[PDB]
């Protein structure tokens, strides 16, 4: 379990390719990238530090 | 030597053990440029 | 109600305000747009400890139980889990609790000795395994720690429990104060976290100059290449609007350099000596120097902090809800210089008149008389 993480992220960092792709990139698809909209031009707090 | 993050480590437990060998692996500042084309308007993927 | 929710923001909340307020309305800061590579660098610190697991074999399955110790390790390098509680997290019936302590120890034992150990005396204790080295003081000393007799050292009343001679185990104590309590935390390059100062204070020659401000101070410009002049009368409602931003902004610096000129004049004798000490000047008092209405002033003094030579403050602390400090002050002043000259009584009131103080003469002298020290007789 712990162990199968923890190796299963090493073990499977030896997944393989082939092949590099080229194409342009769709709105549908630079969302599939996204993970959340960068909405503020603010870097850090600066009353705290986290971000 | 240099560029690939998992193969330095794995490969300096070798070294010490006396067993030259490697597991290469890809270099990350390739990984790296992936991520800058993709960030413009263009994919770039890895197939097969 | 604009305005006055424009001034007593943080100096960073008021921009973020304003960077909003500003996408709405066209109005322009000072861009610096004059139309016509490395900030990065590795650092390891679990991650040496990492490098152990890696070359040294537990097998496979041992080592994943070091791996999930070290993240448990806090900056001062203590576990945070019990030791059956990262037996939790392994979720295995295989570990036996045993196992853990097999592997917790061997990480312990790579340098930093001493590392990742509960309760400190561990760390103490498993400091000396290695350590032991066969010699010297250290059968007795590592009976005093591992005995639960740690409640010294509070204070001989070890003697008594521990029956060693006397003078001679402090030869032991000694050699126990060399250890490193808690290896390896180490400094960073962290500045660390700096307070962008509002205001400033500091002094040219012979003066005061409160003048201020940081850079904090959003410079606006309304001007764009919108001065044509429903459409129309929304741009000339917004350029109003815009127009009485800048005043009520320019008014904000206006009233925090005021109001720090006020502020320090009445509190200088903290200022000039030490802290603390302050004598304590009210919002009515500096409400009373100026024309600012009190709500006004515990506004504006609420969140804009203050830079000092020494230290840096909240403008709000200034506020509040004898005779010892100011001898310190005598004693301190006149036994420092008088190379030759001694410093007078009529001197001193007039350096600590100078600084803010406020001391009679006689009083000064009384002062003096209190310390046992006679004035002047002391020369060449």
């Amino acid at each position: 379990m712990k162990d199968l993480l923890k190796f299963l992220k090493a073990q499977t960092k030896t997944e393989e390719f082939d092949a590099i792709k080229i194409a342009l990139a769709s709105p549908d698809m630079i969302r599939s990238w996204s993970f959340g909209e960068v909405k503020k031009p603010e870097t850090i707090n600066y009353r705290t530090f986290k971000p | 030597k240099s560029d690939d993050v998992n193969g330095r480590t794995k490969m300096y437990k070798n070294i010490v053990d006396g067993n030259h060998q490697m597991e290469p692996g890809m270099p990350e500042s390739f990984n790296v440029l992936l991520k800058e084309i993709r960030s413009l308007g263009i994919n770039i993927e890895l197939e097969d | 109600q604009q305005a006055i929710r424009l001034l007593q923001l943080s100096t960073l909340e008021l921009q973020q305000e304003l960077q909003q307020a500003l996408e709405s309305n066209p109005l322009l800061e000072q861009t610096d747009l004059h139309d016509e590579y490395q900030g990065e660098t590795t650092q390891t610190l679990q991650d040496y400890l990492m490098w152990q697991v890696e070359l040294t074999p537990f097998t496979d399955t041992d080592r994943a139980i070091a791996t999930s110790i070290v993240d448990a390790v806090d900056d001062t390098g203590y576990l945070t889990i019990q030791i059956e509680d990262i037996v939790d997290s392994i979720g295995d019936d295989e570990i036996g609790l045993e196992e853990v302590e097999a592997v917790l120890k061997r990480i312990q034992r790579f340098d930093p000795v001493g590392v990742a150990a509960k309760d400190l005396r561990d760390c103490l204790l498993i400091q000396l395994s290695q350590f032991a080295k066969e010699t010297p003081w250290l059968e007795e000393a590592r009976l005093i720690i591992s005995d639960h007799l740690d409640l010294l050292a509070n204070h001989r009343t070890l003697m008594r429990v521990t029956r060693l001679k006397e003078e001679v185990l402090k030869e032991a104590v000694n050699l126990i104060q060399s250890l490193d309590p808690r290896p390896g935390q180490s400094i960073h390059t962290s500045e660390p976290e700096y307070v962008i100062p509002d205001v400033l204070v500091r002094k040219v020659s012979g003066r005061w100059t409160v003048e201020l401000n940081a850079d904090s101070i959003p410079r606006l410009k309304i001007n764009q290449q919108y001065a044509a002049m429903a459409d129309g009368q929304f741009i000339r409602s917004n350029l109003q609007e815009a127009r009485w931003l800048i005043k009520s902004l320019e008014s904000r610096n206006d009233t925090l350099l005021r109001v720090s000129r006020c502020i320090v004049e009445q509190q200088q004798a903290f200022f000039e000596q030490g802290e603390e000490y302050m004598k304590p000047m009210v919002l009515a008092d500096i409400a009373q120097a100026v024309e600012m209405h009190e709500s006004t002033i515990s506004r504006v003094t609420t969140q804009k902090y203050l830079h000092s030579p020494r230290g840096i403050f909240e403008l709000k602390y200034f506020f509040s809800s004898s005779s010892t400090a100011i001898r310190a002050l005598v004693k301190k002043l006149i036994a420092a210089e008088n190379p030759a000259k001694p410093l007078s009584d009529s001197k001193l009131t007039s350096m600590l008149s100078e600084q803010g103080i406020m001391v009679a003469r006689r009083t000064v002298a009384k002062y003096r008389e209190s310390l046992s020290i006679p004035p002047s007789n002391q020369r060449k």
